């Protein structure tokens, strides 16, 4: 072969990845996500081994040893702050490439968005695990709260919970299996997000109109790398605005209090990325319905390729669909919003009213309104 | 018991993104702290070498830890022992443990105060404001012996009693010791105690934004330059027909 | 795809036999064996001999470091 | 083999001998004095032994609370007479009940009223359930073995 | 200068592949290491438990523990205090630190015994060697006062004065105390609080061998089944010549 | 798409192009196992590696003890710590057989899948490196010290980079935990480097004993090597299993059941065996430098190995004079692994630089010599 781009085996998986990979002409910003996604991870990455090596894993010693890591440790306190506000950058990031693939038929590409709602679940237990780590209040009650709804599970409830401790609470045996987690999961993300882009590959990008973007395709390069490197830096910059200027903007106040077993807080309430799931974990009032709901918020991903009824791929040219995809995201906004709300009227009849229509949208109105869709075209 | 006052903003000269610690208020808040807090308050965090450089000198900071007596060993009997101080030490712990702690204080736990401005809603805000805010219990409630009624607490029955007033202390830099100015260069100080790194954190958001503004427009060009020729290319049907 | 584009090859016929039909382990002594010496034979001056060479520069330097942590009686014989 | 090896790794993520060995308490009944009530260590918290002299099965077991906030029937689950068993935390935030008050004779959480009766139950409070009762046995009078 | 004796291989009970420890023998080897080395010798990684099911009763281990008094706490003012043992505590320790120790044996530290017979190469034909081997040193030697000659210690002097003599004890099971047969039990106690897994590992090393020998014969026939194909093949030359 | 769902599947497709319907060549030996049984040992390490962990405290002041409390209060702790220390030396017994075999049969002469194969190995033995350091007994730490404190010898960025390294002025807790991290970290990066390996390896496929195109008679990986594989597995994992279960502390140093401690260096500070032949290399050039660079040069002369092939076959199969090279070159190797746990004085001393001297000269000078004299043996 001419070029050593093509023929190398190495070069040649950079370059049909990278280089020379078609990608449609009218791709937006919504597809810059992917590339974000990437980049966020390496940094997750590169910022937890840094802290890792500052870290121990001890009841008695973890949270000073972050402490010592901010206060001692050469920009440690700066290592600190881009890891745990970076995990938020990650998320927005998430939930921008997941609201992307679902306003424009992504999900289509089952295998593609299969490995991707499996991404997303590993990155939760991630996150779910590393928040633990600096043993504060909210570190530990959370743990115990979560993990506690297992014990719900009949049968196999009360050993899989002792399984996961390690013992008959949350406690230093819990602490260093969860490292072990922590270190360990995002390498399986990683991995994942690889066979992730392999399916993809297979198809190609989709595109915003939803039609064949073979006739009209350029290389990745220059044009998407420098589309996705602009996209960076505009989102970087509100990352680092808030990591620099109001660092603990996001975090709770409660976790710069040593973890204490015997002093529940009075609002156990989980980082912003959770709270929607955690609305609707309380809005079954019984431990086990409410696992379940939990579960589904999240495993409901894997239904969406199957409730697809337009004839059309996108929402670009469905203008029913697309007033319920945004009633949809308010929805979501809404179960935030009432996640961080104590459980008292009205925020637990709003509460139901959320997640009861969340599961609506996607599992009676988006499939019935497309069909209907499909008749106002004569179809 | 329901109902909570919130605190008001007061305004911090380390308030704006771009502003540092007022360090002669921060010095006077270390001297609040060691002189009056520190008695039933640990900072267990912050040590003596760590105001070196930002509040006071470094033969200050050796003197300061001088005045304390930690305890060290073994020796070579095994025994511990007594010695003055090193700016390597850490603020000394006014009791043991908790228990002995809650024993001097009614069965009250007074916290370590190294990161109780993030610790607490409100920051200094709120420590400002319970500090001088004590006052006497609205009618139909009654404070059990031994607590103090404080609005700012959650509860507004606090177990500690109000800990300063006008003069309590002399500012051996001149300024008036009064209550309000007591409470304002503790509160300051906490900030500082919570987080050392304010006035490089935000010495470093500076050159964030800058550097943000520039490389964002360049690249912002470059990525135009580049699609320039997408964005502008003009395309035609001709079939043979 | 690389069963098909291997080799060019010409005339060669092969006979096999299932496995069910055949012996897993035949004629372990008219055959197997024999050759496990022939084998052996063909190998040991080419393998054994600095294994062995290693052994003897082993028990020197193991003797010879032994010995020296004795005592020489010719140290001693004028002491009185 | 792969069945032995996977159970060996398996159980190695479960509780470890020095866990076990903290796993539960054994309470000698024959040395609590009647009335007075007894606290013990277990798993962390507190664990609450009272030995109910006469007017507790009495005083506090014949109380008429119409609308209980926990459906508190000693029959569903409970066991010896003079003998009440608790785990000594408040199920409002966690905090641990006294036996000295107790506005209804049994415990008093000074975090934030939550009064509990002789039986151990949430009286005048914030706190919703009573405080809990641990898993025990009595193979042995005079001895109990919660945990 | 680099001379030293090393301890001949005696035939111990459990030193077989397949041989566990004898229990009676292991218990008697508590009782020596109770009421004669754990006076100045700690075992930091057993505890009383560790005795159950392996040479105690679970009433025995109870009994064996409640002869020591533990410190706990703090309890309500913050106040360490005394408490009977229970089968979670783990031996006492003689001294509250190495420098204590030394203290008290001529600035010579006895070590912990959990792991010596693993910690020392030898084991327990060097800790029996040793503590039967005691003797008056050889012409031209001489050791310093506070030591006292044993050929199998490096140096041959040692710290530690003969600590076992002809009925300094008594087995409570009716074993002639003997010097030697008090040494071989502590020795073969120390095997087992160096490992309690010896048995279980034993167990274990048979049961892998068999299965072994079974696992690797049938897949050397399933291997040489499919193989065969291939092993008897024949092939021809047969070109149009 | 395709017929059957193994070829068109994007991902059973690769299973079965690596792994059932890939070609290989038909008189492969056993000596061909050891890449399967180096994987299986590296899936093990990582396995047994992170049951450990998660009972493990990177602290000077719990290390020792977390590890102890391992080993007798974790269900199978001790089984688990045996299988992961002995796994080791079952890793590298079997990527010492994986070289040596290499270079026997010119395996080299594919040098990417030969290059990454050096990275594999200094990878592995960084792993074990950190690893060791993890239980902070004695000899864990002195083998921490004795080994960092080379770097120091370096010029002018000496002292800076192990400064650097320990994250203060000796080897002490912050070193402990960026080693751990470490030692968790570097497994992934070898099970990724091994990837590359086995591609690079797939662009050309197998060599095989006789040197010569086995296209003529190629067949499929799967039964013939699976099973096979199996069988070397199993012949393998025995004597593994006998030593770990009969004789755990067979290999490792009684200095390791002592707590670290800074204030006595231990009589013989010696590694595990599988570093021993560098150990003797590195002692054999008295001068802290020449030492270092001849410890280095010791494992990077691998990355020379393509380029002093000389011969006009692959194999030595048919070169008997080179046949006897490699085996004196393997007694070679006993003899520094002998001293290198011997002390440093009279006379293995003197033997050790002989070794070390001959170690170098074979591979630099008579190996590609005695292949030039060969082949005009041949006349060619
Ligand atoms: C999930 C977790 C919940 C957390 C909260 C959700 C995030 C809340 C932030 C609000 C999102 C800001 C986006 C505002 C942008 C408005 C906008 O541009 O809309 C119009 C525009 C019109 O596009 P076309 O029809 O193709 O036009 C072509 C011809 N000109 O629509 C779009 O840009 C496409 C929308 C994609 C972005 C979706 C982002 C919202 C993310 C939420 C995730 C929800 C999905 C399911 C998750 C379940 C778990
Ligand atoms: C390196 C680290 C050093 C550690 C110590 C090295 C390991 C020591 C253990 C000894 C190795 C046991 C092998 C004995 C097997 C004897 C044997 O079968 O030899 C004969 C036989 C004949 O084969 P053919 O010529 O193809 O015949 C075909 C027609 N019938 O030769 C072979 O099997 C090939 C030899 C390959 C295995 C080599 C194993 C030794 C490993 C050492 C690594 C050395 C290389 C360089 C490393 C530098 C770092
Ligand atoms: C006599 C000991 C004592 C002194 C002196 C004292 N405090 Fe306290 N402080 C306490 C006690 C006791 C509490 C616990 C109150 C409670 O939880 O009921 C407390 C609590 C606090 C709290 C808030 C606790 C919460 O939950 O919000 C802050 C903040 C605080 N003190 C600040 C200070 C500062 C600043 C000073 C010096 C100006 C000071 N204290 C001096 C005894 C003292
Ligand atoms: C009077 C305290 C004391 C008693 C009692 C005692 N030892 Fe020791 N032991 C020591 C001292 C001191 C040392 C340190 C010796 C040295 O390093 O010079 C020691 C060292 C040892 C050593 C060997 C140290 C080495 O480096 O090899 C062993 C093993 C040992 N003791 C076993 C025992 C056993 C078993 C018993 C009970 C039968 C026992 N000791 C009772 C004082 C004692
Ligand atoms: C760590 C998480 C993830 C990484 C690193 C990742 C990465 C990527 C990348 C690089 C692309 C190509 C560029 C783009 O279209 O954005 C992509 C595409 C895609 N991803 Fe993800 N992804 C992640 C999570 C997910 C999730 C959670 C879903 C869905 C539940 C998902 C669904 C998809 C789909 C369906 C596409 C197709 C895009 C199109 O329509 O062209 N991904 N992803
Ligand atoms: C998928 C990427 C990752 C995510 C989403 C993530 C998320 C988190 C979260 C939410 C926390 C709590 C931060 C806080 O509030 O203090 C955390 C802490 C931590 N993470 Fe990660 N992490 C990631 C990867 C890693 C990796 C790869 C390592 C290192 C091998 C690591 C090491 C740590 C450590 C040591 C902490 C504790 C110190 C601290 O809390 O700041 N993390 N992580
Ligand atoms: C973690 C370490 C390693 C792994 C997992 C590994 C794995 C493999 C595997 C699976 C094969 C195919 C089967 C075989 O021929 O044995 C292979 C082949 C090979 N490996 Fe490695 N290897 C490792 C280290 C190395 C090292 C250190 C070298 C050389 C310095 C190396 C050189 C090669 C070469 C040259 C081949 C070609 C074999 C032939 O001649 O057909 N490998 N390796
Ligand atoms: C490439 C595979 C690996 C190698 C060659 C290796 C090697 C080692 C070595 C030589 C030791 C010291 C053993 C001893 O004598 O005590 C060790 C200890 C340890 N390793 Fe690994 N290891 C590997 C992978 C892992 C991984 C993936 C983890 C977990 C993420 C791990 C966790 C540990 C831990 C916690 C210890 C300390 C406990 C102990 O010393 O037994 N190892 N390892
Ligand atoms: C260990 O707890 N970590 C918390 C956190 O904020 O990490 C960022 C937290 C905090 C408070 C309450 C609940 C949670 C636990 O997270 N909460 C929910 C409700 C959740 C929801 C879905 C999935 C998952 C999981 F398991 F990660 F997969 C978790
Ligand atoms: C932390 O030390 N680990 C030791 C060990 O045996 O681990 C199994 C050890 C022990 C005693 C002496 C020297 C060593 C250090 O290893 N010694 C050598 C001589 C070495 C040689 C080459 C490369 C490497 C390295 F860095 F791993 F890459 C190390
Ligand atoms: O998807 C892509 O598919 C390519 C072809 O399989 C691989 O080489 C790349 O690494 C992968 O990212
Ligand atoms: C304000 O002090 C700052 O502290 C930093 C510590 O990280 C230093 O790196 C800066 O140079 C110093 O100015
Ligand atoms: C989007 C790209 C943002 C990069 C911003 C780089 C600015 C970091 O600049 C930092 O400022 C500190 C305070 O003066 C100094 O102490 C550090 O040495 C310096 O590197
Ligand atoms: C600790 O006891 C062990 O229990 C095992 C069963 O789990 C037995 O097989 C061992 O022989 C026994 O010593
Ligand atoms: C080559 C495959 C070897 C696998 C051997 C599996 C045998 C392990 O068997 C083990 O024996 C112990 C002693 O009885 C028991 O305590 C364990 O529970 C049991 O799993
Ligand atoms: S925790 Fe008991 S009354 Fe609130």
């Amino acid at each position: 072969a001419p070029n050593i781009r093509k023929s190398h085996p190495l070069l040649k998986m950079i370059n049909n990845s990278l280089i020379d990979l078609p990608a449609p002409s009218n791709i937006s910003a919504w597809w810059n996500f992917g590339s974000l996604l990437a980049v966020c991870l390496m940094t997750q990455i590169l910022t937890g081994l840094l802290l890792a090596m500052h870290y121990t894993a001890d009841t008695s010693l973890a949270f000073s040893s972050v402490a010592h890591t901010c206060r001692n440790v050469q920009y440690g306190w700066l290592i600190r702050n881009l890891h745990a506000n970076g995990a938020s950058f990650f998320f927005i990031c998430i939930f921008l490439h997941i609201g992307r693939g679902l306003y424009y038929g992504s999900y289509l590409y089952k295998e593609t968005w299969n490995t991707g709602v499996i991404l997303l679940l590993t990155l939760m237990a991630t996150a779910f695990v590393g928040y633990v780590l600096p043993w504060g209040q909210m570190s530990f009650w959370g743990a115990t709260v979560i993990t506690n709804l297992f014990s719900a599970i009949p049968y196999i409830g009360h050993t899989l919970v002792e399984w996961a401790w390690g013992g008959f609470s949350v406690d230093n045996p819990t602490l260093t299996r969860f490292f072990a987690l922590h270190f360990l999961l995002p390498f399986a993300i990683a991995g994942i997000t690889i066979i992730h882009l392999t399916f993809l590959h297979e198809s190609g990008s989709n595109n915003p109109l939803g039609i064949s973007s073979d006739s009209d395709k350029i290389p990745f390069h220059p044009y998407y790398s420098f589309k996705d490197i602009l996209g960076l830096t505009l989102m970087l910059t509100p990352f680092l605005t808030l990591a620099l200027f109001s660092p603990n903007l996001l975090g709770d106040p409660e976790n710069f209090t040593p973890a204490n077993p015997l002093v529940t807080p009075p609002h156990i309430k989980p980082e912003w990325y959770f709270l929607f799931a955690y609305a609707i974990l309380r809005s079954i009032p019984n431990k086990l319905g409410g696992v379940l709901a939990l579960a589904a918020s999240v495993l409901i991903l894997f239904l969406i390729p199957f409730l697809h009824k337009s004839k059309q791929r996108t929402m670009t040219f469905r203008p029913l669909s697309q007033t319920l995809f945004w009633l949809l995201v308010a929805n979501l906004l809404i179960l935030t919003w009432i996640g961080s709300q104590p459980v008292e009227h009205p925020f637990i009849i709003i509460g139901q009213m959320a997640s009861l229509s969340y599961f609506t949208i996607l599992l009676i109105l988006f499939p019935t309104i497309g069909t209907l869709e499909n008749k106002m075209l004569n179809y | 018991g329901e109902l909570e006052l919130h605190p008001p903003a007061f305004p911090w000269s380390h308030g704006g993104p771009l502003s540092a610690l007022d360090h002669s208020s921060v010095r006077r808040g270390f001297q609040v702290y060691k002189q009056v807090c520190s008695a039933c308050h640990s900072m267990d965090y912050v040590a003596f070498r760590n105001l070196i450089g930002v509040t006071h000198t470094e033969a200050e900071a050796k003197a300061l830890a001088e005045e304390v007596e930690v305890q060290d060993g073994p020796d070579e009997n095994g025994e511990l022992f007594m010695r003055p101080g090193k700016i390597s030490d850490y603020f000394p712990k006014p009791y043991p443990n908790p228990e002995a702690a809650r024993a001097a204080n009614n069965g009250a736990l007074p916290p370590d105060l190294s990161y109780i401005v993030n610790a607490r809603h409100g920051g200094e805000d709120y420590v400002f404001s319970l500090l001088t805010g004590y006052c006497d219990p609205p009618a139909g409630v009654v404070v059990r012996e031994g607590l103090h009624y404080n609005p700012y607490f959650p509860g507004q029955a606090i177990g500690m009693a109000p800990p300063i007033y006008n003069e309590i202390l002399e500012y051996d830099d001149g300024t008036p010791a009064t209550m309000s100015q007591i409470a304002k260069d503790v509160c300051t100080f906490l900030r500082w105690a919570a987080e050392p790194e304010h006035d490089q954190r935000k010495r470093m958001g500076l050159k964030m934004l800058l550097i943000s503004a520039l490389l964002t427009s360049l690249l912002y060009y470059m990525k135009r330059h580049k699609w320039s020729v997408l964005k502008s290319r003009k395309m035609a049907y001709r079939p043979p027909k | 795809i690389h069963f098909g584009n291997l080799a060019r090859v010409r005339h060669i016929i092969t006979y096999s036999l299932s496995p069910f039909e055949q012996r897993a382990i035949p004629n372990i002594f008219s055959d197997a064996l024999p050759n496990v010496w022939r084998r052996f034979s063909s190998q040991v001056f080419k393998v054994a001999p600095p294994f062995l060479g290693a052994y003897l520069l082993y028990s020197w330097g193991t003797q010879e470091f032994e010995r020296l942590k004795r005592k020489n009686p010719a140290d001693y014989e004028n002491d009185q | 083999a792969a069945k032995n090896v996977v159970t060996q790794f398996i159980s190695s993520l479960s509780a470890s001998a020095d866990v076990l060995a903290l796993s539960k308490i054994e309470i000698k009944l024959s040395d609590i004095p009647e009335g007075k009530n007894v606290a013990f260590k277990w798993r962390g918290k507190p664990l609450f032994v009272r030995h109910r002299t006469q007017a507790e099965i009495n005083q506090e077991a014949e109380v008429d609370v119409s609308k209980l906030r926990d459906p508190q029937h000693d029959l569903d689950r409970v066991k010896k007479p003079e003998w009440v068993i608790l785990v000594g935390v408040c199920t409002h935030l966690g905090c641990v009940p006294i036996a000295n008050s107790g506005d209804f004779g049994g415990y008093y959480c000074p975090c934030h009223g939550s009064h509990y009766d002789a039986s151990g139950r949430i009286r005048k409070g914030p706190a919703p359930y009573n405080l809990e009762v641990p898993t025990y046995q009595f193979v042995g009078d005079d001895l109990v073995v919660v945990g």
